[PDB]
């Protein structure tokens, strides 16, 4: 049938090399078993395109220049990868028009810049609507989400899911603020400002520089805004999860460490550091690897100065930042101790070490102890503690496992701190939750922490897949309801190569436990378990202590070094015994807290993960998926190589293709014959309720396109519902005049 | 795990049993392998003198009654006794189901096949265990000592043997059993004893002389030295408190009773003393391979836990061998508890989870599955 | 692109780029396989071994030679040999590096065709060359005339050559090579009471072969001074530390190259082929021959065999005729050389048979082009 | 005078006259020494034992074999065992009668040289003649080309003979011998629980695998057998007067002959040995090698060991090489026998090393008349 649209002068898409797709107007009328097609493309040349000949299958076809720019991609004739391209590509490029739906999907572009469209009469413009009654905008997300608790008490969530430099999190923080200004009817405006005020804090802790995004968040953090029946917030509880180690001692040529560091330095002017002795960013290890200590466009003073009434506004107080400040010193002092070697397996350090002089100092402990714990070592053995002396490298791992510890015992706080702060009532009515995590990475060498971070987003598109396609297409089937089967990617394999009896993080823990387990033997190990079978793993030729793996967007090769030693995570007791004998009150707080499991990173994140997962999935769930447009950070540039790929890895196309299917909203038989009681006429309602709902929705919408049945529920499609709700509450009063 | 209940350990002691979880770090549960039946006579109205008693319960009533071993050298004596203990272990110390969970068991090397094929047909028939694993006592007490490569000699209260280890692999043809063990020493001991007056006749009194044992004997670094010593000094000479509270004098059966270790013409043994059978199982070994057993020489089991014998034992290995070669003697403490910690770090692996004979295999295949499996 | 030179040695293989002084990688050829039952669970151990991964496993696993007598054993071991070569040693794919092999003359064709086959497919190598490895170590030696003799491991070989241009005719072959040499000498320590039987001990009696043996300039003259003086007699200790002696045993073994009826072959002496073949060529290069001797392989690397050589050949030749023995610094390692010379010439680039020759044309290419 | 012919065996001295069809003496090699304590004074004991008055008093006494790997052990207690025959058995003087020795080939310089020294001297014997076991038996065997495997208790060897020229470069020697097979034997009924410790209890297990022992003709069906019918199964009495039962080590002992991998050995199956030495032979005498092969020793008496032999020899050779086993009724009785032969040829008799010779000439004289 479709052969008959590809008449003369039919524009279609013909693949191009470099443009992806590329538009081609018929310059003749496809015959049946025209094998050879002439057309026009729009550089202004003539082609004689050719079908493939075990099929005559022929080119996707462009939709009318009408339908061009629309709000949502199921408003298209033609539903195909070359036009929702082409609609994000025209719409970001001319309109700049950043967001369009996918039906339940906002899409999300990044611009690269401020578009300050946002303002107090965009929240009266968002106010008092429906869904589709004004354009595509997070605001809308927020209030369709409000809407939805306030209508019928359910929970709520909202899911970010993007590249690293895709929006995400500034979109995220403009959602959080449209509830915060529109519960700010409210007298406790003050716990709403602290909700934004935490945030500045946890960026300053948890985000640094990337070669992808300057500002890039290394933790993830669920925030749960509680509200109470009048549909006000009562408070949010912020839940913080994995955040990176080797941050805070290794920094790339091209990146920085948490920016908490930076600001630090230039504080260090005020007496209050000068106290501290702190130094430049060159004197020490853990700022100084970065190369520039100062980023374009920015001043870490200004930003010292914003954390710091950040604090205020929390009720931090000037003596707990100054707490902190002290720690954050003692980390910076101790990352250039200087070490000694002697013998091979022995290490000395200097009695007049200066840095070491001001950081024992600081922490008010013994400096001949700590140097001892420095240069010797406790043996594991309970019966007999002999001392072992360590090698230059033990000791400089000692320093960093410290630091790394400490840092921990830091971030702890503070979070535990800002959730104290942020005080709710002991029950709310009902709550809505927005969530933020880092995004799919990929460097030139990739470690444990991007085969986390990737298999935490691999779990992200894993629900996604199911919630949208895989359990929506039971429901139909169970119900019985007439229906055609969706398409779309399973990810749960690229799963079960890391959850199973078998898989990777398992093999990685029996390589942790044996004491001969070493960096080729696991390595080894998953060549000798996986290459003989597997779809999604594979061996690369040349390099022998690498591995790759095929994830939703695209294949990453993991470096098999560094992997067993940040799974193990130990720390040398001989080191945290004297800062739990710290004469500085703060440090011993944070080193003070039949049968049993020992738990690695590998085990103790993945638990946290299931957890998290599962309460999201309690909710009713919204999702924007983030598009970034150009690697070159350049304003307003849209790459479609770029672009399509990043929308085959949402599966962007085929929820168009669910959603432009329709029928998403569903009430029982018995649950509509209560609800639109009202509707039913007493001559027309019948024992039989099934024929009841029937009959009256047979008069109530004409168009039979729009209602479906199943076995025990019906079937609508989007809208139809609030039609539905508009009828009930215009009939009641009705009803309420005639007898009144 | 957290989807997935534990696994049992349990070490198959000839005087001492020991049992617990697959990744603790100790057995929950140490007991003498110890049976006693009342030898006694009507003596209450309402007697509630158990037909048996097991371990700590046998031990509060030495003299009441006789003590009988389940174990000798190294393979069971009585099955009844036998099921009796394993009862004890899951039904008493660990208190558990065996028909919920994996059970490893442990047996010396050159064992009987049938003291093996029993064992499994008793465990799968009357514990209804899912699954199981019968590993050899010198590998684990190698997984403990944490290398890939050393002569493990292990030495038991009622088995000796030692096993030389290069790389993953094993060589059949060094394998060397031996015939003494702890026992006997006791048995020596109380013959010395007899020697110097001490006349001892019952189990009950045995067990008071295996303690004399453990607590006051060690290994000498030159036996003629410590005789001169004794003899010219008397410093060695020292007392011990019976349990009736009278004292005794004990001296030169310090040196004398582990000695015969080293010299097993005490007993009457042509069998070669523990040093030599590990230099001969060294060179039944490929030279290529020699030098590394040279320097990880391994003690394991309770018998070992005497002082000065890895002082002794590397002199005499130095004696013996090419004197180039660095003669290294590993002794970690608890030598005793090492094999049942290399069971539990065994079983505490996932790919090894599916190594063990289950419940299914052994209805199918019969009990020759485990000399197919295991061997 | 640069391209690959590869000497496919019968103990030793030897591989690397074009134009570099030495090779980049030296391996032994020799695949172990495990022999012994395992008792550790959980240790990273494989079906097969290679080289110093396969010595460092000695007595646990059986030693494989894949070359014997100049010719392949197995396919598959000579496969996994260029494959380690190529991904775990070199790491650089042969799609895009062209590869030069080297073999011995007189090899059967076969032997050519399925090695080429394997490259071309397996390897799927862009262009091949096969060169006989006596004309490269006389390339590294830098000369157009001359008699070189070729003792490796496996094989021994003997070819004069003039003005670059071969005698078909008169080359040789021999049997005997440093394998039988290492036999003889165990057969030969038996006779002292050391007794071997494992691969394990066959490369440590190699490892005495190179280290103490040595040609005699007088056979008689060395049975005279080890019975008389005994100063001959040196020390060796083992793997174990255990000492043993040798002495008679030094200059016998390598005397079996002048002297195959040692064991019991009947040939005659390296000398004797390097002799007959000068006899073979025409009187009018056979001068420029006798002063262009020139020693190559591994076997020659013996304290003593130039002067013996000279000594023997002199004995046989005319008096007038000036005999002499070149005998360079890397003896063994000419032949790699000389491949690295020939692929880094601008004018050989086309003589590379490249795989759509193979394809097109067939598997007997190889000889067309080479030949 | 009646020339003296003695074979030194490794468990089992054999000595008598030349002439005779059977040795007159016959007794172990292993010697005897007491233990525990002095029973009585005086009581006519003994500090050592011989042979059968040391066998009688298994468990009292330690034993001690004088050869072990076919190579003396300690040279008094092989000196007590010549005296023994001598004065005590055939009760007559060395000093008189000419005596012939016999060894395995490739046996140390040394050991032969040391063995000549004392028999000279310390029995001042006035002829001597040193020869190779295995061409004795194949004297027996009367014929002057065949390939003779000889296996006894300490040794194994095998000798390609053709027209009586033996091959020194294709002769071989075997580690496995009847000792390795008892110690074998001792382990696999520990694997029933009978553990055995003593050389009191060797010699019994050595008895038990002399009694019952037998060679498969097909391994997997006599084990398949084993398993289903049972009917393999017997049982023995000990001295003790208790039963033991041994079914399934009936064919598992003798099998590592042809499977050495049973006690962890590399080397090769006797069966590959005498085929391997026949391809080491020249092509052309190979088919009458082959239809001349001689079992000789007290290990090939085994039941089956000749058909297994043929039927293994017939799956390596050519289809249309005609394979015969010359199996002798006494195999172990065969290398004396020869050496009676030998001695009783009025041409051999320049053949006999006299005393005034050796002591003149020196002890290397030995190797310079044998070879
Ligand atoms: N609607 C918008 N208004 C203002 N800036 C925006 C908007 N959308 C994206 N941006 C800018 O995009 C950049 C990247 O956003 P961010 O949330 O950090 O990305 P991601 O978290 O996906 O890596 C920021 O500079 C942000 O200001
Ligand atoms: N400290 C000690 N001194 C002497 N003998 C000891 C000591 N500890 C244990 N033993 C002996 O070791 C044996 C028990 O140790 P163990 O290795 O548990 O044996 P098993 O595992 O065979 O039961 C007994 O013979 C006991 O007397
Ligand atoms: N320096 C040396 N002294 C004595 N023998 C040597 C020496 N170097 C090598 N050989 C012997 O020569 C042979 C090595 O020849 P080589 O050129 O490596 O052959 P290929 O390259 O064909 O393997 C071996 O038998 C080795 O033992
Ligand atoms: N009938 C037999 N069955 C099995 N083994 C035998 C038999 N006869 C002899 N043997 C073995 O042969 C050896 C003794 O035979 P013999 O050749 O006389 O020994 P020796 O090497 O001492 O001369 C011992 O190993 C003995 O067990
Ligand atoms: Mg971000
Ligand atoms: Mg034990
Ligand atoms: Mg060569
Ligand atoms: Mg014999």
């Amino acid at each position: 049938a479709a052969s008959e649209l590809y008449t003369k002068f039919a524009r279609v898409w013909i693949p191009d090399p470099e443009e992806v797709w590329k538009s081609a107007e018929l310059l003749k009328d496809y015959k049946p078993g025209d094998k050879v097609l002439l057309l026009h493309l729009e550089e202004g040349k003539d082609l004689e395109y050719r079908l493939d000949p075990k099929t005559g299958e022929l080119p996707h076809l462009r939709n009318p220049d009408i339908l061009v720019g629309e709000n949502d991609l199921t408003a298209l004739s033609y539903l195909h990868e070359p036009a929702v391209l082409h609609n994000l590509r025209v719409r970001f490029i001319d309109s700049k028009l950043i967001y369009t739906y996918c039906g339940i999907v906002l899409v999300a572009i990044n611009p690269y810049e401020q578009l300050p469209i946002y303002g107090e009469d965009i929240i009266n413009a968002y106010s008092g609507q429906n869904m589709g009654d004004m354009d595509p905008h997070i605001f809308a997300v927020a209030e369709e989400a409000y809407k939805q608790m306030a209508r019928d008490e359910r929970n709520q969530s909202i899911i970010v899911s993007g590249e690293s430099g895709a929006g995400k999190t500034v979109s995220a923080k403009y959602a959080m603020r449209y509830f915060a200004t529109v519960s700010g009817s409210a007298s406790e405006a003050n716990v709403e400002e602290k909700v934004l005020a935490s945030n500045p804090i946890m960026e300053s802790i948890g985000n640094a520089k990337t070669t992808r995004n300057d500002n890039a968040s290394r933790f993830g953090k669920y925030i749960e805004i509680g509200f109470d029946k009048r549909y006000r917030i009562i408070g949010a509880n912020m839940r913080t999860y994995l955040l990176e180690k080797s941050r805070v001692v290794f920094q790339a040529e091209e990146e920085r460490n948490y920016h908490i560091f930076y600001q630090l330095c230039a504080s260090a002017k005020l007496p209050e550091f000068k106290m501290l002795r702190l130094g430049n960013a060159d004197s020490f290890h853990y700022t100084k690897q970065g190369g520039s200590p100062m980023i374009e466009g920015v001043d870490d003073a200004k930003e010292m100065a914003h954390t710091r009434q950040a604090c205020t506004l929390l009720g931090i107080s000037e003596s707990y930042q100054m707490g902190i400040f002290r720690i954050l010193a003692g980390i910076l002092h101790l990352g250039n101790v200087g070490f000694a070697s002697r013998d091979s397996d022995s290490c000395t350090i200097p009695p007049k070490h200066e840095p070491l002089t001001i950081f024992c100092d600081l922490m008010g402990v013994d400096y001949e102890e700590m140097c001892h714990w420095l240069c010797h070592r406790k043996l594991a053995t309970a019966t007999e503690t002999y001392i072992k002396p360590i090698s230059k490298l033990q000791a400089t791992n000692a320093r960093d496992a410290l630091a790394k510890h400490i840092y921990a015992k830091l971030f702890n706080w503070i979070v535990d701190h800002v959730n104290q702060a942020l005080h709710s009532a002991v029950k709310q009515h009902s709550f809505i939750g927005v969530l933020d995590i880092y995004g799919f990475e990929t460097f030139e060498i990739n470690s444990f922490e991007q085969f986390c971070i990737n298999y935490a987003n691999e779990k992200l598109q894993q629900q996604f897949n199911m919630h949208v396609f895989k359990l929506e297409q039971e429901e139909y089937m169970k119900e019985q309801i007439p229906w055609t089967l969706i398409d779309f990617y399973d990810n749960q394999p690229c799963i079960n190569l890391i959850e199973s009896k078998l898989g990777i993080l398992d093999l990685l823990d029996e390589e942790c436990k044996m004491p001969k387990g070493t960096d080729d033997t696991w390595a080894q190990k998953l060549y000798n378990t996986h290459l003989n079978k597997c779809a999604l793993f594979e061996k690369p030729r040349m390099s022998n202590k690498a591995f790759i793996i095929k994830h939703f967007a695209d294949k990453v090769e993991y470096q098999c070094e560094g992997f067993l030693e940040k799974n193990k995570d130990t720390v040398f007791e001989e080191q945290i015994k004297v800062l739990k004998s710290s004469k500085f009150k703060m440090l011993p707080e944070l080193f003070q807290a039949a049968k049993e499991h020992k738990k690695t990173v590998g085990h103790q994140f993945r638990n946290s993960l299931h957890l998290l997962m599962e309460t999201l999935n309690a909710t009713t769930p919204h999702y924007v998926r983030c598009i970034k447009p150009n690697d070159f950070k350049f304003p307003f540039t849209f790459d479609e190589k770029r672009a399509v790929q990043q929308l085959r890895a949402c599966g962007v196309l085929e929820t168009i293709r669910i959603s432009a299917a329709g029928f998403p909203s569903r009430w029982t038989y018995q649950e509509f014959f209560s609800r639109y009681r009202v509707l039913m006429k007493q001559k027309d309602v019948l024992g039989d309720r099934k024929q009841t709902c029937k009959n009256v929705l047979e008069k109530l919408i004409l168009d039979k396109d729009k209602y479906q049945f199943g076995k025990t529920k019906i079937f609508f499609r989007a809208g139809q519902v609030a039609y539905l709700e508009k009828l009930r509450a215009d009939k009641l009063r009705a009803a309420c005049i005639r007898i009144q | 795990d957290e989807d997935e209940t534990t696994a049992l350990v349990c070490d198959n002691g000839s005087g001492l049993v020991k049992a617990g979880f697959a990744g603790d770090d100790a057995p929950r549960a140490v007991f003498p392998s110890i049976v006693g039946r009342p030898r006694h006579q009507g003596v209450m109205v309402g007697m509630g003198q158990k037909d048996s008693y097991v371990g700590d319960e046998a031990q509060s009533k030495r003299g009441i009654l006789t003590l009988k071993y389940p174990i000798e050298h190294g393979i069971i004596t009585n099955w009844d006794d036998m099921e009796k203990i394993w009862h004890h272990t899951f039904y008493n110390e660990l208190r558990v189901a065996p028909e919920e969970h994996p059970t490893l068991l442990t047996e010396a090397p050159l064992n009987p096949k049938a003291n093996r094929e029993k064992m499994t047909q008793i465990m799968f028939e009357t514990f209804n265990v899912p699954a199981m694993y019968v590993a050899i006592q010198a590998v684990l007490s190698l997984y403990a000592s944490g290398r890939t490569t050393g002569i493990v000699l292990d030495s038991g209260d009622g088995v000796t043997h030692n096993v030389p280890i290069y790389e993953g692999y094993a060589l059949p043809h060094a394998i060397m059993r031996l015939d003494l063990a702890g026992r006997d020493l006791t048995d020596y001991l109380m013959k010395i004893l007899t020697e110097r007056g001490y006349s001892f006749v019952t189990t009950a009194e045995r067990e008071i002389v295996r303690d004399i044992k453990e607590k006051l004997c060690y290994v000498a670094l030159d036996f003629e030295n410590e005789m001169a010593t004794a003899a010219s000094s008397s410093s060695l000479e020292k007392s011990y408190e019976l349990p009736d509270g009278q004292v005794i004098t004990i001296g030169n059966e310090r040196f004398r009773c582990p000695e015969t270790l080293f010299q097993p013409s005490f007993i009457g043994m042509e069998s070669a003393g523990i040093h030599e059978t590990t230099y001969n199982s060294i060179m039944k070994c490929d030279i290529d391979i020699r030098k590394d057993l040279y320097a990880n020489n391994v003690m394991s089991g309770g018998t070992t836990m005497y002082p000065g014998i890895a002082d002794r034992m590397q002199k005499e290995i130095t004696a013996l061998a090419p004197s180039t070669m660095k003669i290294k003697i590993i002794a970690p403490p608890e030598r005793k508890y090492s094999v049942w910690i290399g069971g539990s770090i065994l079983a505490s692996l996932s790919t090894f989870q599916q190594m063990w004979i289950t419940k299914q295999e052994y209805d199918e295949a019969g009990p020759s599955i485990v000399h197919r499996k295991c061997f």
